[PDB]
């Protein structure tokens, strides 16, 4: 028969740019296939088209203006016109008008009085591309629901845009803000605190579990002070490891601190400071809840003291000897063995090696052992020839928790493997999963995928080859694109064949991969994946500068590398009130998570589905053999389901959807110069990177945040390190 | 709402009996909210019930009340709008939408329940939202009726009648002049007019065998139907013309005629769909303001007669006697407010 | 006592089915309305679960 | 209904805010109704005692 699909994510980011993609093939290629995205009420209409042939996959990216609604509904209909042929079919799309996603940035974190406040703004797209765009409103909020500044009705040019204001010399103190509002109504923040202070010269640190479980008589402490220039400091600590919420009241003056232990030392000139500490004191029960950690080291000569809160989270858990899964198939197939792989852990979060394990698989009868190796992993794998939904579990103890359990006052647990699957639809009994590498993805770089493609009869009739088509989605879009077609044994089922893609970057910290064999009788399958993308850019970029040097020793650069015609945004800033209290979620993740819908997984919520008519329901069953018995649904996965958490919608006439009959019809030499900031400028990145002169400020000593931002059309904005310069 | 709009159109009314219907109009559509569905459909029980999903009829039903209610008293488009996307989501490529039949009784509908009738008398409920004929919704919507109107014209019987009219009336709200004219052609071959005046029916005597009481699982449906038919005679893209309202005339001289003591009509369907008629024709006929007729009769005999007609003697039936055996009688109208002229 | 329950009854195609009875007659219900009884190996009485 | 007129007063408002408010005070006002007395009084209860 002949064969086309034409497949678009749900979602319409619009104003812009998105992308949707249409296969086709095995006759009367003269084929012309249009999309018409058309708003019902009242009405608009915007109009593709595309002519086509067999045999082939393209992708064509529309555009879409604004609109007045903030987000609609609209009706996509799709035809195809072949020279004998024809074909229509529609459904429901969510256009919104998207908020371009934009922020902040200070020149610093808390202020003192007498001071200016300096900031820039941004702004970009889905892609991160830079956008120059009118802002209708930003301004100062002081801390009483009362306002100290304003700016109104301004355009980015460059993406971004810096503004400055003064504070006066007694205005009000505490957590200032500032605020944007768009032409959307939307609204974003970010905040700032104001007030006197002193600039500190060392900052306290401890070591100590992080994560500290039940099972435990001591734990290690130790207490490090960096100074200026991360050098030792003398004097005095004093740490206060605390337990929490005692038998007190909370109230009637009662303390709710349970068992505060402090530990003095003298902190020697060279080196850092140790103890050892003991958990009889903390008792780590049911009643005795989390462990925070308070300490406190007095520099001598000055006797200030200052303190830094630790480990408040040291997980005390029920949970112990926690095993993992790792690589495991969310699904398994009648006619495949799936192989999962498993790590062990517990605790801490370190595997433990040569541990025995059991491995119950119901519904496939697969009672297994095997054991923990050096890194805990077992690749278990069960032949699968079953009934319909599997589950799977694996332990190291048994299905209780063995010592006390029943006391209603017990405080002691162990983790379970458990994991559940279900099986394809696959009405041909052909069918293609994929081992994929499962876990962290790295950036720039290839990286090969392979596949279990298996074809019962393979083609019936169709012709001697066949083929694959895969799709790698990003940002609930769509980003790249490919096909594989390839001999088929003239019978037989072949298993193995893998595939090789690139991770430069333009992907989502997620990454969608799907593929899709079609066979011309009609028929298809495929097979969705997933890879922790890791945050990574697309434009890169580096910092650097010429080295450290003496007080005064003004002559000093930074250099910077990225796209051959951009812009950076450069905050040098002298690292002691972030050294008091740090910034604020500066990071590609930052970028990332700031992100409007991460993932486009499932369709929205105002759209329910597309239904379609076929009820097989017999008056009875029919059901030969033995004897009858009655109908019921299934419970399993389909072809319409992966590319439904694979997040898009499609048109296409094979049988993608299970038969889903119908219900039941039944019913009834120095001079100061600013501390607090050293640079805090615009700069431009010529072909060859770029490469200022830092004039050394003087009568200070500390870290120097070096923070780079930098922008171009082409390549998007990019991230640079916190490159110090003591 | 439509014996509202005949109040308010004949102008027999009231501020009082006017608010109170205004409460009982937001009472029931309320009421009617606590039956609807989360994506927008709606069923007879539905909430309080979460294993369900609605009638398509039924959606169609309060969808035209919807309507004519936001025509009179305020309504939210969003219910419209979800329900109209539901309609959508459930029409096939070619075909029309299927029947997802969760009713409870078959005389609160007028029709038989065919896909044909039943996408008729959805896709005209739409068309009586100011709605676009280029809708693909719409399009298919005609597409759908060109292809049941040509099998059940060449084929021998199609029912011969209700689908015909509704095919006839959908015809009309498109904008298809000349499809329209051929089926009222075909609608009025096939005639139940009478001494003075006009109507339709069902076949009369079913080829198949019936109930006993009152023809049960059959309401005969003929008010309603004929309540149509002259609806799609009342409808034309500038105004109608004189011919469509002579028949329009005779078929509401049936219908007034056949209107129940207790009020109302024999249902609610057909009582619905006579008042929305009858309110369209004085739209058209009724002038409030048109107070100033003057008719002049003349024969070659020299048998002249002259009568007037305003608002104070609307109501007046002049009757006037006609001797003179060869009749060559010359009416002739003046001023403004149409005129029935019955002779006999 | 042959009892055929299977863990669910095991369709491949359009779903999954579930379990009942049948209603049909029977050989050894022939007998049964004969009035009498016999003693065999063959298959008799219906699989009955 | 007085935060209908705050954002009317204020002018900080849109008619979609407004529609979906506008609903909400005829629910409102009916299920109230739904409470009332046959002389026209009002009570927590009321209908159907
Ligand atoms: C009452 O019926 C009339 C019949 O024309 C409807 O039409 C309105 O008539 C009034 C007469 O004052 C005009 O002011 C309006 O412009 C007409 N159009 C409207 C308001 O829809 C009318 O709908 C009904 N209500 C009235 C009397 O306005
Ligand atoms: C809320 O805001 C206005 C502000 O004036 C309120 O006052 C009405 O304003 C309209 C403006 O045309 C006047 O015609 C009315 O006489 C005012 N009183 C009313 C309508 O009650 C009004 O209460 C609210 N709505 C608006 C904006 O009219
Ligand atoms: C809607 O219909 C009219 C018909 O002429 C068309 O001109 C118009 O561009 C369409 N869109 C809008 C917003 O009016
Ligand atoms: C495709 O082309 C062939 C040969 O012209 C023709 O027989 C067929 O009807 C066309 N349409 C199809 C397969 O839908
Ligand atoms: C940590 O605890 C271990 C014993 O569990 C001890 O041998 C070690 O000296 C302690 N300190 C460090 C830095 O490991
Ligand atoms: C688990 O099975 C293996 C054989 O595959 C066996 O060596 C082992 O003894 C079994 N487990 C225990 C606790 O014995
Ligand atoms: C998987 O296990 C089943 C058990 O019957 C067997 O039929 C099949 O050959 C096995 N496949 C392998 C080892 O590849």
């Amino acid at each position: 028969k002949p064969q086309y699909m034409v497949l678009v994510p749900s979602l319409l980011h619009t104003e812009t740019t998105e992308k949707g993609c249409v296969l086709l093939s095995y006759l009367n290629e003269t084929v012309t296939v249009s999309a018409s995205l058309e708003s019902v009420r009242g009405n608009r209409s915007l109009f593709t088209d595309l002519e086509a042939e067999n045999d082939v996959l393209h992708c064509v990216a529309f555009a879409v203006p604004k609109s007045s609604s903030n987000e609609e509904v609209m009706f996509l209909t799709v035809q195809v016109k072949g020279p004998t042929q024809e074909f229509k079919k529609r459904t429901t799309v969510m256009v919104k008008n998207e908020d371009s996603l934009v922020f902040v940035q200070t020149d610093k974190s808390i202020y003192k009085p007498g001071q200016t406040v300096k900031f820039r703004v941004v702004s970009m797209d889905e892609n991160f591309h830079p956008l120059n765009e009118l802002i209708p409103l930003v301004y100062i909020q002081d801390p009483k629901g009362n306002r100290i500044a304003q700016w109104q009705s301004f355009q980015l040019e460059g993406g971004l845009k810096q503004f400055s204001f003064p504070l006066s010399s007694e205005p009000f103190q505490g957590s200032y803000k500032v605020v944007v509002q768009k032409k959307s109504g939307g609204r974003t923040e970010h905040p700032f605190t104001v007030e006197e202070f002193v600039l500190p010269k060392f900052e306290v640190q401890v070591t100590v579990p992080k994560i500290i479980t039940i099972l435990e008589e001591e734990m290690n402490v130790s207490v490090c002070g960096l100074y200026t220039y991360g050098k030792p400091v003398p004097g005095h600590v004093t740490v206060s490891i605390c337990r929490k919420y005692s038998d007190a009241s909370d109230c009637h003056g009662e303390d709710s601190q349970a068992f505060c232990e402090k530990f003095s030392g003298q902190l020697n000139s060279h080196g850092c400071f140790y103890q050892q500490v003991k958990t009889k004191v903390f008792q780590l029960k049911r009643k005795e809840y989390e462990m925070k950690l308070h300490t406190e080291a007095q520099i001598q000569e000055e006797g200030t003291v200052v303190e830094l809160t630790g480990r408040q989270s040291s997980e005390i858990t029920r949970t112990i000897t926690k095993l993992s899964f790792v690589k495991v198939d969310s699904h398994f197939r009648q006619g495949i063995p799936f192989f999962g792989q498993v790590r062990l852990v517990d605790g801490k979060g370190v595997p433990i090696p040569n541990k025995v394990i059991f491995i119950r698989g119901n519904e496939a009868n697969y009672y297994s052992n095997a054991t923990t190796d050096e890194h805990g992993l077992v690749q278990f794998s069960i032949n699968t020839t079953n009934v319909m939904g599997t589950s799977l579990t694996v332990r190291v103890n048994y299905k209780d928790r063995s010592p006390c359990y029943g006391y209603q006052w017990v405080s002691e647990e162990h983790e379970e493997a458990h994991h559940t699957a279900y099986l394809v639809f696959s009405p041909s009994k052909s069918f293609v999963h994929l081992e994929p590498m499962s876990h962290e993805l790295p950036c720039g770089h290839t990286q090969t995928v392979q596949a279990h493609y298996i074809l019962n009869g393979g083609t019936l009739l169709g012709l001697k080859k066949l083929s694959f088509y895969y799709l790698i989605m990003a940002k609930g879009g769509i980003v790249r694109t490919g096909t594989h077609g390839l001999l088929v044994k003239q019978e037989d089922m072949k298993g193995h064949f893998s595939i090789s893609i690139p991770v430069k970057s333009d992907i989502a910290p997620v990454a969608r991969l799907l593929i899709y064999a079609v066979l011309p009788t009609g028929d298809v399958i495929g097979d969705s994946a997933k890879y922790d993308v890791e945050n990574c850019l697309a434009n890169k970029v580096d910092l650097s500068f010429s080295p450290s040097q003496s007080l005064p020793a003004s002559h000093a650069h930074l250099r910077v590398t990225a796209a051959p015609q951009s812009v950076c945004a450069l905050r040098a800033v002298d690292q002691s009130v972030l050294l008091m209290k740090p910034d604020a979620e500066l990071s590609a993740s930052s970028v990332y998570n700031l992100l409007p819908e991460k993932d486009l997984t499932g369709f929205p919520g105002p759209l329910n589905d597309q239904d379609n008519e076929d009820c097989i329901n017999r008056h009875n069953v029919y059901i030969n053999g033995i004897t009858y018995t009655p109908v019921s649904s299934t419970n399993e996965k389909d072809m319409y389901s992966f590319l439904e958490d694979m997040g898009l919608k499609a048109f296409t006439n094979s049988k993608i959807r299970k038969p889903k009959m119908c219900p039941q019809l039944q019913q009834y030499t120095v001079r100061k110069y600013f501390p607090e900031t050293w640079i805090w400028d615009l700069v431009v990145v010529n072909s060859a990177g770029v490469a200022e002169v830092g004039v050394t400020v003087p009568d200070t000593i500390t870290e120097w945040k070096a923070g780079a931002f930098c922008l171009s059309e082409d390549a998007g904005l990019g991230i640079s390190s916190t490159a110090s310069l003591r | 709402i439509y014996v509202l709009d005949y109040l308010n159109e004949t102008q027999q009314l009231t501020p009082e009996i006017k608010s109170k219907a205004i409460g009982y109009l937001n009472t029931g559509y309320q009421r009617q909210l606590n039956y609807k569905h989360y994506d927008g459909s709606y069923s007879t029980f539905g909430e309080r019930y979460g294993r369900n999903q609605g009638n398509t009829w039924l959606t169609a039903f309060v969808l035209k009340t919807f309507a004519q209610a936001r025509a009179y008293i305020f309504i939210d488009e969003a219910h419209i709008t979800q329900a109209l996307i539901w309609l959508s989501q459930r029409q096939k490529d070619n075909g029309c939408f299927r029947s997802s039949g969760s009713l409870l009784n078959n005389a609160i509908k007028g029709g038989v329940e065919d896909e044909v009738t039943l996408s008729a008398y959805i896709t005209i409920a739409l068309l009586e939202i100011p709605l676009t004929v280029t809708h693909p919704v719409v399009r298919n919507a005609l597409f759908c009726l060109e292809s049941a109107w040509k099998t059940a014209q060449e084929g021998d019987h199609g029912s011969h009648v209700y689908t015909k009219a509704l095919l006839a009336y959908a015809f009309a709200l498109a904008g298809n002049q000349d499809k329209r004219k051929e089926v009222l052609k075909s609608l009025n071959e096939e005639a139940v007019k009478k001494d003075n005046s006009v109507h339709w029916e069902r076949p009369q005597k079913p080829k198949a065998p019936v109930g006993h009481f009152y023809e049960p699982q059959a309401p005969s449906a003929e008010v309603e139907m004929t309540s149509y038919v002259l609806l799609a005679y009342l409808t034309a893209q500038p105004a109608p013309t004189s011919e469509d309202l002579t028949s329009a005339t005779n078929i509401v001289k049936w219908i007034t005629k056949q209107q129940n003591a207790q009020g109302g009509f024999s249902s609610t369907q057909d009582t619905v769909v006579a008042l929305h008629a009858l309110s369209k024709y004085g739209a058209a006929t009724f002038t409030r303001t048109g107070k100033a007729a003057q008719v002049t009769i003349q024969s070659s005999g020299t048998f002249s007669s002259k009568f007037q007609v305003d608002n104070n003697n609307r109501l007046l039936l002049q009757q006037v006697s006609l001797p003179e055996l060869p009749g060559e009688y010359s009416m002739k109208v003046t001023g403004e407010g149409c005129v029935y002229l019955q002779t006999s």
